[PDB]
This record gives C-alpha cells, sequence and structure tokens, in this order.
C-alpha cells in the first residue's frame, strides 16, 4: 500500500522478467 | 560529456513507446531501433498476461501513479545490476504503459513526457554506451533466439 512498497514490489517483478528474458552471457 | 545526445536518447525512447505502444509514427528516423521495436512488439504480444498482471491491483492511470511507474524503472538496477534483458523489459513496460493510456490523451502525453527520461536513467547511460548504445542491442534483438 506505501508507495515505496509498490515501487519496490514492481521493479522486483521487471527485474526477475528481465533477468529471466536475459540472454547475455551468464557468470561462472 | 554527453550533453548533445540526451536530447536524442530521450526521443528515441519516447518513440519506442509511440511504436510499440501506440503503434504511431515518431518524430526521427531511427533505422537501427527498427528490428529492436520488432522484437519488443513482440514481446509484447507474447508476454501481455505478464505484464497486465504486474499492474493488477495498481492505480496507475494518474500523473502519482505513471510517477511511480518511472520510479519503479529506476529501482530495477536497485541490486547492482544490470543486463540487457532488465533493459529490455523496461523499454517494453514503458510501452505496455503508453498503449494502457491510450484513451486517456493527458495521461498518455504526461507518460510520454516522463517515462522516457525515467527509463534513460534505468537504463543507465554510461552502461548502456559501454556496451555499444543502440548498436549493442539491435545486435542483441538480431542475434540471438529468444
Amino acid at each position: 500500500e506505501s508507495q515505496e512498497d509498490i515501487i519496490r514490489n514492481i521493479a522486483r517483478h521487471l527485474a526477475q522478467v528481465g533477468d529471466s528474458m536475459d540472454r547475455s552471457i551468464p557468470p561462472g | 560529456m554527453d550533453e548533445d545526445v540526451l536530447p536524442g536518447e530521450v526521443l528515441a525512447i519516447e518513440g519506442i513507446f509511440m511504436a510499440c505502444g501506440l503503434n504511431e509514427p515518431e518524430y526521427l528516423y531511427h533505422p537501427l531501433l527498427s528490428p529492436i521495436k520488432l522484437y519488443i512488439t513482440g514481446l509484447m504480444r507474447d508476454k501481455e498476461s505478464l505484464f497486465e498482471a504486474m499492474l493488477a491491483n495498481v492505480r496507475f492511470h494518474s500523473t502519482t501513479g505513471i510517477n511511480q511507474l518511472g520510479l519503479s524503472m529506476l529501482q530495477v538496477s536497485g541490486d547492482g545490476n544490470m543486463n540487457w534483458g532488465r533493459a529490455l523489459a523496461i523499454l517494453t513496460f514503458g510501452s505496455f504503459v503508453a498503449q494502457k493510456l491510450s484513451n486517456e490523451p493527458h495521461l498518455r502525453d504526461f507518460a510520454l513526457a516522463v517515462l522516457p527520461a525515467y527509463a534513460y536513467e534505468a537504463i543507465g547511460p554510461q552502461w548502456f554506451r559501454a556496451r555499444g548504445g543502440w548498436r549493442g542491442l539491435k545486435a542483441y534483438c538480431t542475434q540471438v533466439l529468444t
């Protein structure tokens, strides 16, 4: 409900989607 | 000093939102971005339900709500990491937001006036340039299987 909570959750989901789509060479 | 460049970066991103989100022409011709826009349009089709669910219980049809989505883009790199997938996710999300505002001109125009700058900062201009910028992203989008 907090703006900070809203922003944190959306950002986390966006980063997770990005990370799943990413086709950069992964770390060892 | 990339001062001559920042206006053009924000404009290129706005043209992605115009092209992919609103299916409308942009102000200048960006040939390198043609395959990038096609790729984004494909992500939007194949992952529509995912993005619409991100905003399911978010009251974003307001200037404060649009702002919060821009702040959300900035926080994607909160963990200190950036990568091409996240960059594309940011650009796809901005395009979806424009699309969803397409019947609300004042809010649509607000989103096109602020989200490009948020996305520019969220991607990271130094990070992006060090990787060839739009030429790098065009190569990623053309050389690699989804």
